[PDB]
RNA sequence: AAAGGUGAAAAGAACCCCGGGAGGGGAGUGAAAGAGAACCUGAAACCGUGGACUUACAAGCAGUCAUGGCACCUUAUGCG
RNA sequence: GCGAGAGCUAACUUCCGUAGCCGAGAGGGAAACAACCCAGACCAUCAGCUAAGGUCCCUAAAUGAUCGCUCAGUGGUUAA
RNA sequence: GUAGGGGAGCGUUCAGUCCGCGGAGAAGCCAUACCGGAAGGAGUGGUGGAGCCGACUGAAGUGCGGAUGCCGGCAUGAGUAACGAUAAAAGAAGUGAGAAUCUUCUUCGCCGUAAGGACAAGGGUUCCUGGGGAAGGGUCGUCCGCCCAGGGAAAGUCGG
């Protein structure tokens, strides 16, 4: 069955809604509080957007333009992180697994840079 | 002695190692179900266990330990550094019966069952 | 669909009230019979 | 259509359908640092400490 | 005046419910059950005595059947020379001699033949 | 419609303990708290903890009746 | 089962007659089986003889005795 | 031995009467291997807390497994089905004993002749402030249209 992905019981606009957002925070504050799972949604797709804004070029800065829409976190991640992270190959975040919870009783995790 | 009533004069109950959950909102068979590892362990251990069991009836449960080690070491004069669940149980309490309406006309009997949540520690050693 | 209970305060009361009950005879008669079975509810006029 | 149970069960097969409802029980341990306990390949919940600190006390 | 069941009736019922032991499920448990229960046992009980009465009397035959074959005997031409010499033992004892008593049993045997022939 | 009962008397539980609480464990009152306010007895169905003897090649109205095993000994060491 | 009628010398068929049985009948036998063959259970017995029906093992009791038959598994399902 | 007729009795209450017991403990309940031909009835042990056994006689709402019986309780189905529109949520911050759910913030998603606003009919304090969290909430709740307390409604011209 080699396919890959996450359908995370939202439809398919919203997934990109989704991780929009969340990669919106994650360069917002370093580090987030949210669902493993969502978690490793949120992995790869924040490291390539680090990976297009790795790279100067007005193009890349529309490039992230597009998925990361306030003005303030791209210019963020453009002129202060990516750069930044220049000599280093990947591996822009990390995952951590706290805990449980009360409702939902699911597992927890902290992603950071 | 002679007399019941003389006995009754003569000594009172005490309950040593024991407390109890009465009337705690929560279905007896779930609640079991995070005591069922309790019971008969390293009393501290219960303490742990009880602090990554994701069950819902952890906390009430564990209250009651509190309050067993509690009523063991205080009112009892016993040894925390030896202290252990002899025994765990819970039984039903009044179970609160409300209605449910359904398709058409029809209704229903939900019954919020509630638990009698029991804990009795004590003190372990082999010779 | 919509149903049978539409309120009207001045239907209820020009229907089932007190000087409606008494304005009949069978509703002087309704009203005692009433009065002997302990109603504290005697008659739409006394909610 | 409508299929119900033909008759009441038993407290005997009852509980032997219950057989496997048995919760599993956390496999822990002590935390290097803190001191309370903590989940295999999580954060030791007190102090916050995964190897240096993250969560904080 | 009135008189409620009051008593009598738990009464009975415990009667019954205490006879009623040992019975698994309901049986053990429920009144209506264990008095029913009981019923079919009862049947089984009478018949059983004189069933039992039958059964061993099958038991001593077979102990006996062996003892005679043991040797060379059928049980029934054993048993029919211990007719013949007139030795009315009971076959009870029969199968007592024949696997508890050896020698006896032997004797026993020696007749029957003798008387026999 | 269903609804009744602490105690002799409120002497209705100051006060310490685990908990936000609920609830309980002491104490103290009482004759008794084996009456503590869900307060007289507290049957049965029904749910559980512990213990004895048992149960994973077995076919069953669940009993009967016979024998062996194991266990127990207050109308009870034998007809158990 | 024996007598007859209606039937198709069909029926777990129906309508009479007649004996027994079940109904209101347990017990043994016919594997199983209200009716059939033996037989009418006042309780007790770890006592004996028989009935119908049986006696290689399941399953009590002669793998009996002598004069034979069939070789077809007839026995263990029908006819011109 | 079925329908059925006959014979002798067991238990329940109320009642007359006698024997008589009971806070060193009544009835009722609980256990058991004793007795009687059976309905049944005794011994002892544990319960209970203030009434009761026995004999004789009288009178009955006088003995329940059934009635798809009536009332009530608790089981099965089952930790199943479902949590009430597929308009959609994220991260930070705060508070608390406890937060996926409550309060800020910044975004995202849906309605927009409505899923906005104003009336009438109906409802009746649901409005506002401060508080609470048993239960109501289909989870959770520190929150609420739920609980507590206190406030709020003003007309010669609107409406009668
Ligand atoms: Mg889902
Ligand atoms: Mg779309
Ligand atoms: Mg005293
Ligand atoms: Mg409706
Ligand atoms: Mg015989
Ligand atoms: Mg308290
Ligand atoms: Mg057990
Ligand atoms: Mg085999
Ligand atoms: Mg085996
Ligand atoms: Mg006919
Ligand atoms: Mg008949
Ligand atoms: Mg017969
Ligand atoms: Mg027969
Ligand atoms: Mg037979
Ligand atoms: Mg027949
Ligand atoms: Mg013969
Ligand atoms: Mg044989
Ligand atoms: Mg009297
Ligand atoms: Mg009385
Ligand atoms: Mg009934
Ligand atoms: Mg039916
Ligand atoms: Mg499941
Ligand atoms: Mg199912
Ligand atoms: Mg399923
Ligand atoms: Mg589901
Ligand atoms: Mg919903
Ligand atoms: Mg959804
Ligand atoms: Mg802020
Ligand atoms: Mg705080
Ligand atoms: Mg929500
Ligand atoms: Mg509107
Ligand atoms: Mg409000
Ligand atoms: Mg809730
Ligand atoms: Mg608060």
């Amino acid at each position: 069955h080699g396919k890959a992905g996450r359908k995370l019981n939202r439809n398919s606009s919203a997934r990109v809604a989704l991780a929009r957002a969340q990669a919106t925070a994650l360069l917002r504050e370093g580090r987030i509080q949210t669902t493993l799972t969502k978690a490793k949604e949120l992995r790869p797709f924040v490291e390539q957007l680090i990976t297009t804004a790795k790279g100067g070029d007005l193009h890349s800065r529309r490039l992230v333009a597009q998925d990361i829409h306030d003005k303030d976190v791209v210019r963020k991640v453009m002129d202060e992180v990516a750069p930044k992270y220049a000599e280093r190959p990947g591996g822009y975040t990390r995952i951590l697994r706290v805990g449980t919870r009360r409702g939902d009783g699911v597992t927890m995790a902290l992603i950071e840079l | 002695f002679r007399n019941k009533k003389q006995r009754k004069q003569q000594v009172k109950l005490r309950k040593p190692g024991f407390a109890v959950a009465k009337y705690v909102r929560m279905s007896p068979r779930k609640v079991r179900l995070v005591v069922d590892v309790i019971r008969g362990k390293s009393v501290q251990d219960a303490e742990d266990l009880l602090r990554f069991i994701p069950r819902s009836a952890s906390e009430p449960v564990a209250k009651v330990l509190n309050s067993a080690k509690a009523n063991a070491l205080h009112n009892d004069e016993m040894l925390e550094d030896r202290l252990f669940v002899k025994e765990a149980y819970v039984d039903a309490g009044p179970t609160l019966k409300r209605l449910i309406p359904r398709a058409r006309g029809s209704a229903n009997i939900i019954k919020k069952r509630t638990s009698h949540i029991t804990i009795i520690v004590a003190e372990k050693g082999n010779k | 669909m919509k149903r049978t209970y539409q309120p009207n305060n001045r239907k209820r009361a020009k229907t089932h009230g007190f000087r409606a009950r008494m304005k009949t005879k069978s509703g002087r008669n309704i009203l005692a019979r009433r009065r002997a079975k302990g109603r504290h509810q005697l008659t739409v006029s006394d909610e | 259509k409508h299929p119900v149970p033909k008759k009441k069960t038993s407290k005997s097969k009852r509980d032997m359908r219950r057989s496997h409802h048995a919760l599993t029980a956390p496999n822990l341990t002590e935390c290097p640092q803190c001191h309370g306990k903590k989940l295999s390949h999580h954060i030791c919940p007190n102090c916050g400490y995964y190897d240096g600190r993250q969560v904080l006390a | 005046p009135r008189a409620k069941t009051g008593i009598v009736r738990r009464r009975r019922h415990k009667k019954v419910l205490k006879r009623a032991k040992g019975f698994w499920g309901s049986r053990s448990k429920q009144y209506r059950n264990a008095f029913q229960t009981l019923l079919n046992a009862a049947t089984y009980e009478y018949r059983d005595r004189r069933n039992k009465k039958r059964d061993f009397r099958r038991l001593w035959i077979q102990r006996i059947n062996a003892g005679a074959r043991l040797h060379g005997m059928n049980y029934s031409t054993f048993i029919n020379g211990l007719k013949r010499a007139n030795i009315d033992l009971n076959r009870k004892v029969l199968a007592d001699i024949a696997a508890r008593e050896p020698e006896a049993f032997k004797a026993l045997v020696d007749a029957s033949r003798n008387a026999r022939q």
